[PDB]
């Protein structure tokens, strides 16, 4: 599948959360940032590398990146 | 440094790098990154504000 | 070379000279380039070649635009620049420049006229240019 | 003031470079007119 | 600083385009 | 615009003479430069030495 | 089949189908079978329209296994 990896700059915005359309991402409790939350991915195996997980994240650059990798069939987006 | 301080840039991924910057709020405990700056022009987000370090900046007022 | 021998001796740029085209509606306009193009240099084919050489008997076709060029278009950028330092300063400076604050560029147009007395006197106290620790730069 | 906003109007991107690029696009063709052909100064 | 290294290779190459535009222009022959 | 208009001697025509005088600074007479190698008192044309 | 979705329903109310075209649901719990998660989101942000938030997709594996997977907990 792909791979997202989550850097320490976010705020918790949960903007990201709410596009990533198969669900990958959650946030977690996280002590550092003002909102107190950071985005985790913890079911990248259903990533299907559309990106608007990085457009709708505020922070410049970007807390999140979403890496292409190896395409299986839950990443092509094959019905068949 | 305080709420109304030019401040300058050295991150380097960071789209405002060595430009001058406005400062609307410092935070106290958390993130490390707890300084708000309020740029006066916008990235290709659309978005003219970002949060920064305490050692990230240059004051230059 | 190739055959520059001047125009008033070809029999080629006599012979364009008796089927004259009028370009204005003046009945003459076709007779009065041709005598004004005598002058200049015709090769085998019959038209005036010019030269960009810098030559003094020569300095009509490209020396004396070159200055009169340079003069209107260095005054076009010099009142564009000078437009963009006064607006900087204000309250909004992104109405002042697609809704033009006629109030200031108006003072800017007439001003130009010693732009090379300005930009000799910008270049030297080192206001031409900036800081290269001060424009955005892409990582390397 | 509704006079104002005809001077605003006049000065918008458009509106300005409609009629500079007019005046100069005239001068351009009126020295052309009495004074055609001209491919080098003559000297 | 006076950029001594800089002008004085520039000054070299312009020197060598004026004494090409010499024989161009029949000052030397 | 200009041959289109049946008036083509109105044409901006110039003579490539930096490479006029390269050709004739290599020998070439039909030109009329004479210079170097076309000049035949040349020092470049006899190789004084 | 694969990734069955329910909800339970208020009411019954035309809705729209992820694979094109409308369907209407019915009142209590609904069942779809469809073909992706993909889908299943893109329904249940459809639903949030209708102010419905009890939506769960599963997994039904060719073996007869199915797997809760949205939510987690
Ligand atoms: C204020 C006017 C102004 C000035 C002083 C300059 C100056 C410069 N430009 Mg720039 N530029 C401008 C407007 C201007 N530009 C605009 C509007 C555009 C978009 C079309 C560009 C597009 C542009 C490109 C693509 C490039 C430059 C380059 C350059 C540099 C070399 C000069 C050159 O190649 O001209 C270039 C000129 C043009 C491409 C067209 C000129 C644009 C219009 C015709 C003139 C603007 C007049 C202005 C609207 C009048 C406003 C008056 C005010 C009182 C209302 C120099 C720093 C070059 C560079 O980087 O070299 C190092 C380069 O590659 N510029
Ligand atoms: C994406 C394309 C694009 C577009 C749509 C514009 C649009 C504009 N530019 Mg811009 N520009 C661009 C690319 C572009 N630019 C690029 C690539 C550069 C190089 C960095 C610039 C550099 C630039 C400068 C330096 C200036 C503009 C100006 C203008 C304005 C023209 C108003 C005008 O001519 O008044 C006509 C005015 C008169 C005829 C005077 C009477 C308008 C807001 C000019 C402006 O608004 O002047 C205040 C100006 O000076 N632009
Ligand atoms: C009536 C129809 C009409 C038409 C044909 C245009 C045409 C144009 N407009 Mg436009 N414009 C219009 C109405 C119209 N406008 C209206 C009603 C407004 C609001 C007042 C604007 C405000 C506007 C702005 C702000 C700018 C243009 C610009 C432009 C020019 C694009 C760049 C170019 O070609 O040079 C183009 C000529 C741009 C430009 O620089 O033009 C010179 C530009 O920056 N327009
Ligand atoms: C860009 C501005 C501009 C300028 C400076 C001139 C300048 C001139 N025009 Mg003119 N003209 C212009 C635009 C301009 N024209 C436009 C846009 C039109 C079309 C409506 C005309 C139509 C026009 C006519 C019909 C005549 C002039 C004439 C003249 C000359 C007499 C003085 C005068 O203003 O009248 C003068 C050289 C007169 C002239 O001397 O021609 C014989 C004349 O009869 N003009
Ligand atoms: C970009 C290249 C280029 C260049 C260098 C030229 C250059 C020229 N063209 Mg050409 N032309 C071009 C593109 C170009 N054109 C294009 C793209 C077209 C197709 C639209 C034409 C169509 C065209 C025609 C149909 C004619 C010309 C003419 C001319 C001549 C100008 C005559 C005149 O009175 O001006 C001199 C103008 C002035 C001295 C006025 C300036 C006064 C200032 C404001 C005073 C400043 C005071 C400080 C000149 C040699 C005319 C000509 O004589 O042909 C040789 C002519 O009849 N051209
Ligand atoms: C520093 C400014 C400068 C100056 C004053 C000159 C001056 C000259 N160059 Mg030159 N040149 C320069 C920079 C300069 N160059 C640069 C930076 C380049 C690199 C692109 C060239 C490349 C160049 C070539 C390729 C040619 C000239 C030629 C000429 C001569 C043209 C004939 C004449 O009198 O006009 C003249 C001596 C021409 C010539 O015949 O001179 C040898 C010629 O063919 N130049
Ligand atoms: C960046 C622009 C540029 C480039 C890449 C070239 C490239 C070339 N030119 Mg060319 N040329 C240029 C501009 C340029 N030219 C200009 C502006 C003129 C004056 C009209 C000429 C006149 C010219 C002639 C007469 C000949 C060439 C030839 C050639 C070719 C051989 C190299 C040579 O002689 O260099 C020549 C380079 C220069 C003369 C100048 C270098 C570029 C300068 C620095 C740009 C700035 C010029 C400036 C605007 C002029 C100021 C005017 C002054 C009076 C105030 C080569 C393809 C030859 C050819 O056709 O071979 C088959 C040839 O015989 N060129
Ligand atoms: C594009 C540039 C160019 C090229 C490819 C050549 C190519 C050549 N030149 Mg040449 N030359 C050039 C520019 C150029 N020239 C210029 C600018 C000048 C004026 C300084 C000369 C002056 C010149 C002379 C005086 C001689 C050559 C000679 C030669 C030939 C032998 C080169 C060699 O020994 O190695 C070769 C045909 C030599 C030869 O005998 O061939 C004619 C020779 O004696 N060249
Ligand atoms: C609506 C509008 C608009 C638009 C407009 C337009 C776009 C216009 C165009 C216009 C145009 C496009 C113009 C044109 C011009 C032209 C010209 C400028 C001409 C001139 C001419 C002349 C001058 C002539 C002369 C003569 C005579 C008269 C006789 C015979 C001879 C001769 C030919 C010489 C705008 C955007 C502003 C804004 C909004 C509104
Ligand atoms: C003589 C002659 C010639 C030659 C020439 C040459 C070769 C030259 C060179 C020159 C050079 C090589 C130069 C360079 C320059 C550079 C620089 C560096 C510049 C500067 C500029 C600036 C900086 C700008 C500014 C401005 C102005 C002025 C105005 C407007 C605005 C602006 C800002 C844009 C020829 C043969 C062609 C032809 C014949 C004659
Ligand atoms: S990665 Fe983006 S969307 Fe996620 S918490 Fe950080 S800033 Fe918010
Ligand atoms: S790949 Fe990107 S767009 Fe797709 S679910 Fe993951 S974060 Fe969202």
């Amino acid at each position: 599948s792909h791979t997202v990896k989550i850097y320490d700059t976010c705020i918790g915005c949960t903007q990201c959360v709410r596009a990533c359309p198969t669900d990958v991402l959650e946030m977690v409790p996280w002590d550092g940032c003002k909102a107190a939350q950071v985005a985790s991915s913890p079911r990248t195996e259903d990533c299907v590398g559309c990106k608007r997980c990085e457009t709708a994240c505020p922070t410049d650059f970007l807390s999140i990146r979403v890496y292409l990798g190896a395409e299986t069939t839950r990443s092509m987006g094959l019905a068949y | 440094v305080q709420r109304g301080s030019k401040v300058r840039i050295l991150r380097p991924e960071s789209y405002w790098f060595q430009d001058v910057g406005t400062v609307a709020s410092v935070d106290q405990s958390g993130i490390k990154y707890p300084v708000i700056v309020r740029f006066d022009k916008v990235n290709y987000a659309g978005i003219n504000t970002n949060n920064f370090a305490v050692d990230e900046l240059i004051e230059v007022e | 070379g190739a055959d520059l021998t001047p125009c008033a001796e070809n029999p080629a740029f006599q012979a364009l000279a008796k089927n004259a085209r009028n370009t204005t509606a003046d009945p003459q306009s076709g007779q009065k380039r041709f005598e004004r193009y005598s002058q200049a240099l015709c090769g085998p084919e019959g038209y005036p070649h010019l030269i960009v050489d810098g030559r003094l008997d020569r300095a009509g076709d490209f020396l004396i635009p070159s200055i009169l060029f340079l003069y209107i278009a260095g005054w076009i950028g010099w009142v564009g620049r000078a437009y963009l330092q006064a607006i900087k300063k204000d309250s909004d400076t992104e109405q002042k420049e697609i809704q033009l604050d006629l109030g200031i560029a108006l003072p800017i147009i007439a001003t130009g006229f010693a732009w090379p007395a300005a930009a000799v006197k910008e270049l030297l106290s080192g206001e031409l240019t900036a800081k290269d620790s001060e424009i955005t730069v892409s990582p390397r | 003031d509704q006079s104002s906003y005809l001077i605003k109007f006049i000065s918008t991107a458009p509106v300005a470079a409609t009629i500079w690029l007019t005046i100069t696009a005239g001068i351009l063709i009126e020295f052309n007119r009495f004074f055609p052909d001209l491919l080098f100064h003559p000297l | 600083p006076p950029y001594t290294f800089r002008t004085g290779w520039a000054l070299l190459l312009l020197a060598v385009n004026f004494l090409v535009a010499a024989y161009y222009f029949h000052i030397i022959q | 615009v200009v041959v289109a208009f049946g008036t083509p001697e109105k044409q901006i025509l110039i003579e490539p003479v930096f490479a006029q005088f390269i050709q004739a600074a290599h020998g070439k007479v039909l030109y009329g430069l004479d210079t170097l190698l076309s000049n035949p008192d040349s020092v470049a044309y006899t190789a004084y030495p | 089949e694969k990734y069955a979705i329910t909800w339970t329903s208020p009411k019954a109310q035309v809705f729209e189908l992820p694979t094109g075209g409308a369907a209407t649901m019915h009142e209590g719990e609904n069942l779809l079978y469809i073909a992706r998660k993909e889908y299943g989101i893109a329904l249940g942000g459809q639903l949030r329209k209708f102010k419905i938030t009890n939506y769960k997709i599963y997994r039904i594996l060719p073996s007869g296994e199915t797997t809760f997977i949205h939510p987690a907990d």
